[PDB]
Order: C-alpha cells, then sequence, then structure tokens
RNA sequence: AGACCUGAGUGUGGCAGGACUACCCGCCGAACUUAAGCAUAUUACUCAGCGGAGGAAAAGAAAACAACCGUGAUUCUCUCAGUGAGCGGCGAGCGAAGAGGGAACGAACUCGUUGCCGAAUCGGGUCUUACAAGGCCUUAAGUUGUGGCACAAAUAUCAU
RNA sequence: CAGUGUCAAGUUGGCAGGUAUUUGUCUGCCAAAGUUAAAUACAGAGUAGGAAGACCGAUAGCGAACAAGUAGCGUGAGCGA
RNA sequence: CACGAGUUGUUCGGAAACUGAGCACAACGUUAUAUCGUUUUGUUAGGAAAGUGAAG
RNA sequence: UAUUACCGAAUCUUUGAACGCAAACGGCGCAUGGGAGAAGCUGUGUCAUCCCCGUGCAUGCCAUAUUCUCAGUGUCGA
C-alpha cells in the first residue's frame, strides 16, 4: 500500500532498474559469451519481500 | 583539454576562476545528452571531467603541501592535525621506537665497555 | 556521600573496641609546648633546598677550578636525618641523640616498631601529633619520623 | 578429507518406496533429494580414498 | 515427567498480579515527628472501589 | 664456526668408559690455565660455572686443551694503528684462515 | 557548606572551563562557487514537461536527490536570472529527485527554456 | 634496614595487634565496590619484592572475589550420562582465586599491562587482593631499559593467558625434572608429542 | 587563615572494545563407540562452548639428574619402548623418564633483600640546526624512597 | 592442581633422592619476583613471490574449468544446483 | 513481450512532540565466562547523575 | 597515447567496533566557525525569522593543570 520507508524504496528503485535485457552490441564483441541476461526477474514468479 | 604543466603555474584565483567555467561546460553538455545532439558534441565531455578531476587534483596537493610547511615548526608539531601525519600502521605506531628501545644501565654501558666482543683466527 | 559517612564510622569503630598496648600507645602524646619546641629545633636545622644545593656545588666547583689541588669540602651543612631508611640506619648504629615519631601514619605497620627499637637501643623518643605538621617542619608534605643526632654549640641547653 | 562429503544428507527411511541410501536436504534445487555420500553416488566420496601417509 | 502446574506458577509469566486498573497501595501515612510528639488534622474527600 | 669445548666423562656403569664433548669450561680450569671467565668468553671458549671437579686427571686434560687453544690463537688488533700486547701485526691478518670444522677441534683435535 | 536545608546531599557547583577549538582536522579545498551545479542537475523534456511550459509557466529539472525546496529556489536565481514562486517535488519510482518550479510571470519560462537550450 | 622489620611483623598474622588492625580493615573493604583504585600500596615492601616502584606509570588496584567451591550451573541440578559426571556441588574450578582477581581487572581495563598482585586481606565471604599494572604509554615507562620490556605487544594479556605467577602456580610450574615431565612445556604439548603417530619416509 | 588525608567536577594529551583465529596459550567440557550385556574403565584430559597473542607461540638459566672415572638453562629429532617399568571389574585396554648419537648455540641477564651513599632520579618549560641519555630553570611528582656502587665468572671504597 | 580448616623453619636451616613411620648418616640443589635469539608447529589462516607431480580429466577433480557461495528454497538458524 | 511515459501538499497520513501493556542503555551486582539479573507498587544507582533564568 | 605496467602524491557517497541522541524515521540536538538571504534598515551595502555546509560533543581508564574550582561532626592548626 501507500506507506514505506525511503530505503525500502529506494532498493525496490535498484530493482527496477536492473530488470532490463542485454544490449545487443553487446553480443558483438570479440570473445563474448552472454546471450541473454539469466538474472531477469518477474514480479508473479519470484518474490523480494522487501 | 587543460594541460597540467599550465596548471602548476597558476595560482590559487585563476585555478578556481578555471574551475567555474570548466563545471558551467559540463553542465551544458549535460542539456544536450537529454535533447538529441550530435556524436562531435557527446565526444566532449569525457575530456571536461577529466580536467576538473586534474584542476582539483593540483588545488589539494598544493593545499597539502603548504599546511604540512606551515605545521612544521616547533611550537606547532604538538597541534597537527591527525590527517596530516605519517599513517604507518596501528601497530607500527604504538611500538617502542629505536631510540627508546636500546637503552641500557650504566652497568650494562660499562660491561659492554669493559669486555668487548673480539675478533681473532685460529692457526 | 558514603566516603563521609564510612570515614567517621572508622572512628567510631577504633573508640568502642579493645585496643591492644603496641597500637594504644600511639594515643599518648607529647604535650603542646613540648611539641612545638621540638619542632622550632627541626625547623632551625632543616634539610637545604634544591637551589641552596646547586649554589652550593657551584661555588665548590668554581673553587676547584681556580684550585686544581687543595681539597673542597663537600659535606654540607648539618642537618637532621630524614627519611624512614636513614632514620632507620641511624637508630640501629646509636648515632641519633632523639627521635620524633608521627602519629597517624597509613599503614600504621610502618612505623609500629619504631618506640621498641629505640627502647631497646636506649634512644630518646617521642610521638607527635601531625605528619603534615613535621613536614611543614622540614619543608615537605609529610614526615612519618625525623631524628637529631648532633647539633650547634648553642643549641645544646635547648637540646 | 573433505571431498564428496560437504552435505548435511539424511537417510529417508523405509516405508517411501526409495532406496535407503543418504539424501540432500533442502528445496528448491535440482539436487534436491539426490543421493550422497555413497561411492556409488554421483557426486559422493570414492572408495578408500586416498592418503599422503 | 514435566513440571507440575504449581511449580510452574513461580515462574511468573501469565500468572502475576492484574494490576492495570488498581489504584496506588493502601497505607497509613509515614510515622513522623508531628505523629510522635503532638497530632495531624486531615479532611477525607472521596470514598472509592477499585477492582 | 663453533666455539672450544672441554672433554668430560659419560656417567652411569654402563657408559663409564666412553668420552665426548661437554658444555663449557670450568673457572676452576680456567684459572688453573691463567685466564678470566668474562674475558675468555669473548675470545671463543665456552664457560660452565656449574660443572665442578672432582678428580685430578679430568681436570688435567681440560688445561692442556685450553693451553693448545692459546698457543695456537691469533687476536687482531682492535685498532689498525696501534697493536696493544699480544696482538697480531699485519701478516697474521693477511694470513688468517677459518676452521669450518663440525665440532671445533681443528687445532685442539679430537 | 555549613547550614544544608535537604534531607540529601547533592553535588556542588564548581567552575567549569570551555572547550577549545581545535584546528580543523578536514583540509580540502572546496569552492563555493560551484555547489548550484551539483543542486540542479539537467531539465526533462518529456510530453507533459513540454505542456507545462507554455500554459503554466513551468519548468522541469531533474536535482539532487538530497536537496530541498529552499535551495533549490537559490540555485535557480544563481544558474538563471529567475525567480521561482513555487517548487514542488518529488521522487521517481526509479530513485531521482524532480521538480516542479514556476516562475513569477514577470519572466517567461519559454524564453529561459530557449536560452537553456531545450 | 627497615625492610626486615616489616617482613618481621608480616610474618605473625596471628598475634593480637595484627589481628586487630586486620579486622578493621576488613570491616572498611566490605563496605566498598568490587574494584577499587588506591594511591599507595597497603604493603609497600609485598608490592617492591614484585616489582611495583614509586614512579609516574605504576597504579595500584584492590579487587575482592568471593570464597567456597564451584557449582556446576546445569539445569535445576540435573546431569545427562554417565554417573562419573553427576557431581553438582563437590567439584572444584581447577583456576586459583589470585588468578580469577587478576583476570577481572585486566578484563576491565584493557589499557594496562597487569603484572603481579599479592593477598591482602581475608573475611568469611570474601578474599582481597592488590593488582599492579603499568600503562605502556607513559614516557617514564617506556624509557626505563628495566622495565620497558612489557611495553611490546607480545605481553598484551598476560593474565589472560595464564602468564604470571598465580598462573604459573596452577600450571604447575612450580616443578621440575620427575615431578613435571608431562607438563612441560605445557600440557597440551606433551600430549601432542606423545601421541602424534609418526611416518618416516623409509620404514 | 591555612595545611595534610580521602574523594569529586571541568580543561588538555593519550589508550581499550571490532575483525582474523590454520598453528599456539588459559579455562570449561560430552555422548555415540569398545568391553560381544553394563555402572569403574575406554572414546578423551577429545568434539561443541568462553577468553587471549604472535610471526610463531609456549618454555628457559637448577630448591635439575644421578649414585658414575660422574653430567650441567630451555626446545626439538632418532633411540630408550608397545617396555620381564608401571596403571587396570589386574578385564577390555592404557603407558612414560634418566643415560647414548645428534639439530641449535658468540647465551646470558634484571629487580627485591644485605652493606655503603641519600634526589645524585622523574615529568614540564626554555636554549643549543636537537619534544638530545646535553646545558639553564622549575614544587609539579617523589624521602610511605627515585637513582648509584659491590657481592661465587668476586677480591673489593673512594679518590685525575 | 583446586576449595575450606590449620599454618612453619632460619643456611647449626630448607627442599629432592619413585613403599608408610621414628632415628642417625650421605649426595644434589636453594622455591614462594622478572626478561631472554636459534633449532620446533602451521591438522579447513593471510600478504608478496617462486618450483613441482608415475595425481583428476567435465556424472572426474574443490560445491564452483562458465556474470558460483551465483540462480533457486526456507518466517528463521541455514540449504544450495 | 518491446519501446516510450506517469506519483506535485504551510493545512491529508507520519515525524518533529503524548502516554499504555511493555523493553532494557547507564549504574550496580553476579558469573571461570556478560552473550546474566535488577530497571513504574512515584520511578535508576552505598547514591556527590540539576550547568539555569534573573539580577549585576 | 582513453596504450600498457608499476608506485611514493591525492580523492575516497550512506553505514558498520560506530562513539552527541534516536531509528521499518535518508529524523532531531548543544557549542563554535562560515555561506546564501526577498523582508526591514540604509543601486550598493547591512540583515531578523527560515535554509545550507565544516569542526567538536559516548563510556571507562592512565597522565596532567604557567600549578584550575571544590567537598568531608577524617587528622591538625591560627
Ligand atoms: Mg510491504
Ligand atoms: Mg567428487
Ligand atoms: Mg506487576
Ligand atoms: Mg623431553
Ligand atoms: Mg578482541
Ligand atoms: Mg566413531
Ligand atoms: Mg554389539
Ligand atoms: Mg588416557
Ligand atoms: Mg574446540
Ligand atoms: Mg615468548
Ligand atoms: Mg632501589
Ligand atoms: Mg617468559
Ligand atoms: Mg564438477
Ligand atoms: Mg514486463
Ligand atoms: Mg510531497
Ligand atoms: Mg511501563
Ligand atoms: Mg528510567
Ligand atoms: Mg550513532
Ligand atoms: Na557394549
Amino acid at each position: 500500500g501507500r506507506f514505506k520507508p525511503l530505503a525500502v524504496k529506494k532498493k525496490y528503485a535498484k530493482k527496477m532498474n536492473q530488470n532490463k535485457p542485454v544490449p545487443y552490441w553487446i553480443r558483438l564483441r570479440t570473445g563474448n559469451r552472454i546471450k541473454w541476461n539469466e538474472k531477469r526477474r518477474h514480479w508473479r514468479r519470484t518474490k523480494l519481500n522487501y | 583539454h587543460m594541460k597540467i604543466k599550465d596548471l602548476r603555474e597558476k595560482s590559487k584565483d585563476d585555478l578556481l576562476k578555471t574551475l567555474t567555467e570548466y563545471k558551467k561546460e559540463l553542465s551544458q553538455l549535460r542539456v544536450v545528452q537529454q535533447t538529441g545532439g550530435a556524436e562531435t558534441r557527446l565526444g566532449r565531455i569525457r575530456p571536461i571531467r577529466k580536467s576538473i578531476a586534474r584542476i582539483l587534483t593540483v588545488l589539494n596537493q598544493n593545499e597539502r603541501s603548504n599546511l604540512k610547511m606551515f605545521y612544521a615548526d616547533r611550537k606547532l608539531r604538538c597541534k597537527t592535525p591527525k590527517v596530516l601525519r605519517t599513517k604507518l600502521t596501528h601497530r607500527r605506531r604504538l611500538a617502542l621506537k629505536e631510540n627508546e628501545k636500546n637503552r641500557k644501565t650504566s652497568r650494562q654501558m660499562r660491561q659492554a665497555h669493559k669486555f668487548p666482543k673480539r675478533v681473532y683466527a685460529v692457526k | 556521600p558514603t566516603f563521609v559517612t564510612m570515614q567517621r564510622k572508622k572512628r567510631v569503630l577504633q573508640r568502642r573496641l579493645k585496643v591492644p598496648p603496641a597500637l594504644n600507645q600511639f594515643t599518648k602524646v607529647l604535650d603542646r609546648a613540648s611539641r612545638n619546641e621540638a619542632l622550632k629545633l627541626i625547623k632551625k636545622y632543616a634539610p637545604e633546598t634544591r637551589k641552596a644545593r646547586r649554589e652550593r656545588l657551584q661555588k665548590v666547583a668554581e673553587e676547584k677550578k681556580k684550585d686544581p689541588k687543595k681539597t673542597v669540602s663537600t659535606k654540607a651543612p648539618l642537618a637532621v636525618v630524614t627519611g624512614l631508611q636513614e632514620v632507620t640506619r641511624a637508630i640501629e648504629k646509636k648515632q641519633a641523640r632523639m627521635v620524633v615519631i608521627a602519629n597517624n601514619v597509613d599503614p600504621v605497620e610502618l612505623v609500629l616498631w619504631m618506640p621498641n627499637l629505640c627502647r631497646a637501643n636506649k634512644i630518646p623518643y617521642a610521638i607527635v601529633k601531625d605528619m603534615a605538621r613535621l613536614g611543614d617542619a622540614i619543608g615537605r608534605k609529610t614526615a612519618t619520623c625525623v631524628a637529631l643526632t648532633d647539633v650547634n654549640a648553642e643549641d645544646e641547653a635547648t637540646l | 578429507r573433505l571431498s564428496g562429503m560437504n552435505h548435511s544428507a539424511h537417510s529417508w527411511g523405509t516405508g517411501r518406496a526409495v532406496a535407503r541410501i543418504p539424501r540432500i536436504s533442502g528445496g528448491g534445487t535440482s539436487t534436491s533429494g539426490a543421493g550422497a555420500f555413497g561411492n556409488m553416488c554421483r557426486g559422493g566420496r570414492m572408495f578408500a580414498p586416498t592418503k599422503i601417509f | 515427567g514435566k513440571t507440575v502446574l504449581s511449580c510452574r506458577k513461580g515462574n511468573g509469566s501469565v500468572y502475576q498480579v492484574h494490576g492495570h486498573k488498581r489504584l496506588g497501595p493502601a497505607k497509613l501515612r509515614i510515622l513522623d515527628y508531628a505523629e510522635r510528639h503532638g497530632y495531624m488534622r486531615g479532611v477525607v474527600k472521596s470514598i472509592e472501589h477499585e477492582a | 664456526l663453533k666455539a672450544l669445548r672441554p672433554q668430560v666423562n659419560c656417567p652411569t656403569v654402563r657408559h663409564n668408559m666412553k668420552r665426548r664433548l661437554g658444555r663449557g669450561f670450568s673457572p676452576a680450569e680456567l684459572k688453573a690455565a691463567g685466564l678470566n671467565p668474562q674475558y675468555a668468553a669473548t675470545i671463543g671458549i665456552r664457560v660452565d660455572s656449574r660443572r665442578k671437579n672432582k678428580s685430578e686427571e679430568g681436570m688435567n686434560v681440560n688445561v692442556q686443551r685450553l693451553k693448545t687453544y692459546m698457543s695456537k690463537l691469533v687476536l687482531f688488533p682492535m685498532n689498525h694503528k696501534k697493536v696493544q700486547k699480544g696482538e697480531a701485526s699485519e701478516e697474521e691478518v693477511k694470513a688468517a684462515t677459518q676452521d669450518r670444522s663440525r665440532f671445533g677441534d681443528a687445532a685442539v683435535g679430537a | 557548606r555549613k547550614s544544608y536545608t535537604r534531607p540529601q546531599f547533592r553535588r556542588p557547583h564548581t567552575y567549569r572551563k570551555p572547550a577549545m577549538a581545535k584546528p580543523s582536522n578536514r583540509v580540502t579545498v572546496e569552492s563555493k562557487d560551484i555547489a548550484a551545479f551539483n543542486v540542479i542537475r539537467y531539465p526533462l523534456t518529456t510530453d507533459k514537461a513540454m505542456k507545462k511550459i507554455e500554459e503554466n509557466n513551468t519548468l522541469t529539472f531533474i536535482v539532487d536527490s538530497r536537496a530541498n525546496k529552499t535551495e533549490i529556489k537559490k540555485a535557480m536565481r544563481k544558474l538563471y536570472q529567475v525567480k521561482a514562486v513555487k517548487v514542488n517535488t518529488l521522487i521517481r519510482p526509479d530513485g531521482l529527485k524532480k521538480a516542479y518550479i514556476r516562475l513569477s510571470a514577470a519572466h517567461d519560462a519559454l524564453d529561459t527554456a530557449n536560452k537553456i537550450g531545450l | 634496614g627497615a625492610f626486615m622489620y616489616l617482613n618481621e611483623l608480616w610474618k605473625k598474622k596471628s598475634s593480637d595487634v595484627m589481628r586487630f588492625i586486620q579486622r578493621i580493615r576488613s570491616w572498611e573493604f566490605r563496605h566498598q565496590h568490587t574494584v577499587v583504585r588506591l594511591r599507595r600500596p597497603t604493603r609497600p615492601e609485598k608490592a617492591r619484592m614484585l616489582g611495583y616502584k614509586t614512579k609516574q606509570g605504576f597504579c595500584v588496584f584492590r579487587v575482592r572475589v568471593r570464597r567456597g567451591g564451584r557449582k556446576r550451573p546445569v539445569h535445576k541440578g540435573i546431569t545427562y550420562g554417565k554417573p562419573k559426571t553427576s557431581g553438582v556441588l563437590g567439584m572444584k574450578l581447577n583456576k586459583n582465586n589470585q588468578a580469577v582477581a587478576e583476570q577481572r581487572l585486566g578484563k576491565r581495563f584493557g589499557n594496562l599491562r597487569v603484572l603481579n598482585s599479592y593477598w591482602v586481606n581475608m573475611d568469611s565471604t570474601f578474599k582481597w587482593y592488590e593488582v599492579i599494572a603499568v600503562d605502556p604509554m607513559c614516557k617514564t615507562i617506556r624509557r626505563d631499559p628495566r622495565i620497558n620490556w612489557i611495553v611490546n605487544s607480545v605481553h598484551k594479556h598476560r593474565e589472560q593467558r595464564g602468564l604470571t605467577s598465580a598462573g604459573r602456580k596452577h600450571r604447575g610450574l612450580r616443578h621440575k625434572g620427575h615431578k613435571a615431565s608431562k607438563l612441560r612445556p605445557s600440557y597440551r604439548a606433551a600430549w601432542r608429542r606423545n601421541n602424534r603417530i609418526v611416518f618416516l619416509r623409509k620404514r
């Protein structure tokens, strides 16, 4: 609901900023192994519980 | 791109003026970063940031050297701020110095003088 | 405060209990007039101070500088003997003409045996009221005991 | 000396239709409930481990 | 065995006095100099009940 | 490399007939050889003040060891300028060598 | 110290010497003419921000999230020669602080935006 | 000198006058705190024997400890396992009360180094010791060749590691030769020496 | 009036509490197991628990061995020795020391006490290129004793 | 060795000489204060460097040759590809 | 699933600023061991826990 | 050199033994230096309330006071 402390809000904001796909040019680098993020999180699959 | 040999000759007032000019430049480039912008313009951000770093480096080195020379006087030596002393380690700061060690009693000194260690050889 | 209460109750307890003679003898002190007279004598034979010792030694040094020969006579002026170790030595070697002991030394075992030693060696002695008064006479804060071994020709009758 | 034994594994006992070998605890991974500690288990300890003496 | 209830009550726990609505303890006044040598006069102000 | 040590007898009735090196020379042996113990400590001689001499022959052996050693010592001068009393000249300092034997018995023998 | 009129002894009042100001333990050179650049980071050019410039005389900025309204007003006065009559702030779900700033109608927010370059 | 008289007098703790003096002191001690700082030692001759000097960096404290046997701290006095380990009230601590007093002082005041201690008084409930400590940051201590060994960090918590005189006493290090062979240089060192299995390369 | 003793408040200069913990030092301390049962015994003066250091720690300079033609601080190694020692429901089991060959080794010193001196000592200012193991000044500490000299490896105190 | 009770002697003395006591001899040593390098440990430590192996070879070898104490699980202590 | 956006306060809720069932820092005591106990029945601690207006 | 390697000069957000007081609060103080500052006072200055920044401020213990201020039916003394 409405209430949360600011520190909790900032932790949730960092997770929101992290939840993104790999930019395409990263796959073109010499000797690259990254294909997908593999740390993607969906709100309805795994809980953070902050 | 400010040059370090050029910065080392300036005074404090001039260095601060340069700092203000470069901060204003970087601030103006942030607006371009927001509103589209050309790649040549965006290429200027890194050199300006590094110039700001250089100016602050020169300022701080000069200030610390001046304060160390100022507190080097014997009267003020006991009141040097802790951030301007030598660091070493906690243990080494607390340990006995060479002068405090090696102290000996009158009898020990006299006996060392009366029977010194010799150099000899056996035929 | 607790320390006030305890330092009063200690005096009361020392009064109410049965006190053996070796400790009881320290409550029987010399009178006022003789106490004042003895303290005056000790005051006039007080030991020399730091400045006086320095000045005398410097004058002896200049005398020796001008005369590389000749004796120097670094004996220091006649005075009273002060300090527990030196006073005990004077009592035991029977050099002391008279011994004065303070009656309130804590711990009391420091001087508890001194009247017995003086009686054994037949040395005149007295027990007087304050180690602070003895210390004032000799120029310090406190003295436990003082011994007179010799005086000038003018004070023989007083002694 | 520790290889193959770094688990808090316990046997499930009889009365379930599984072999009585000790099994990994917990959940949420593909290793949970797997066989453990035995010389015949994947990830187990070898028979008569070698020594420097 | 297990602990008997009469022994358990000595730990305190959920068996202590329900005192939140009570007024203070009930006592006479202090035996002071006025009570030892003369007398004191008070006035009854209220009569009440406590749980 | 190793300091000079005395010869002693082994104890008990099983090792009575053997000999070995002890800890240090006794002050009685050192006095019979004419040596201040404190000075002997500085020219590579071991000193042991605990050991007693209960017989003459055991003392004589060690006095002879000390004398043989002292006859072969080559003492270097403190100051190269001035040589005082029994100290080596510069020829011996030139022809000085090191005894690296396992027991330090080169010039007294086993 | 002569006659006490209370049933318990309390501590007496004695002379207290004030403490001395030591030489500062921080000797880093900090310029006082560049703080406004830390306070005000850059403007925003979204649709809502553009709509506010013309019809409400308002500008939208990203600011340092530890700054307050009074210092945002002073920074506006320093950086641009404009007077703000109202500052409203919010902290966005991505963690940055945003400010809606209304000018005093003696200045044109559109002309200030043109000078800024947005 | 006077040391002989003081030492001989303190060898007569059961005489009438000594009993009176000790009774007064015991009464006053038992109305003070568990740890008390003193200006001067109560027994100067003993303190100087044990290493105290009337110098700037030396300090003396008096510590109180409680008498009697150790009680095993088990819930409701209930033990488990073999009957050999079932005593509650009849076992004794393997450390002595002097070492306990030193350890309490040293744990309380971490800026000091404990040197030694001695017995001062006794009573039916309590025993009292005096503990000598030095300041390792005092210039007088640091420049004095007879004492500045204690500045080195290998001497930080001697009393906690059992290196003082009382600790040596309960470690058994007063004895040598055939009376102490199984505890030298320590019990654990001797046990390791006698129990480790040895594998020579060719065997 | 003041002084000493015992306690406080504040200013000035410092130090402790945390981490790490393989090895090392001090406490506290099991049971499974073995005995074809089990309670003494064993596992074990071990695991778990609490505390404390270092580059190693601890030990160390004879209130030591022996009973010899005598050795000579400590630590470590081989051996003594799974012992014709010894402990043990004398069962299961347990269990060392002296001597001998070696590694290391410039290995030794300091207080207190006794005798002779008795502030000669310490801190703090200040000046010498110097918070000098130096001068000068200091009541501040200290005589309820700081410091010097001699004492078994010694021959004696001073005296330039 | 620890707790409590009891509590010395004066180098004509004291302690040790592996069966208790009393009495004479003999031998070694001098407790109840302190400092001290090396030879020894590192049986789940660490810093800066080095050298190897009749070892394992991707279900093996450290749990981990990969963004591995990660993803994921548990209220939690913890568990863990 | 991808890209781009959105949460505006002198007065609304909280805090600043109450007290309750309760908690437990200091102090003191205990323990080989603080990682233990006491701490609102007007109330800490053998307990010297007050640092101020006003005058001048 | 936006190249690499090494190192002596520097920078080093919020915390944490965490130590001004607290804390599911990016909170609230006391001293002492600064900054900005419409209002008012005089376009300069100057500036109340409000706002911002630096430094010090835990407990215990040791030493110390150009010899700081005290307390006691403790012991004396004028
Ligand atoms: Mg929620
Ligand atoms: Mg494996
Ligand atoms: Mg109640
Ligand atoms: Mg051995
Ligand atoms: Mg610690
Ligand atoms: Mg087993
Ligand atoms: Mg069976
Ligand atoms: Mg055993
Ligand atoms: Mg353990
Ligand atoms: Mg050591
Ligand atoms: Mg002396
Ligand atoms: Mg030692
Ligand atoms: Mg694998
Ligand atoms: Mg989505
Ligand atoms: Mg808002
Ligand atoms: Mg309440
Ligand atoms: Mg309260
Ligand atoms: Mg805090
Ligand atoms: Na069995």
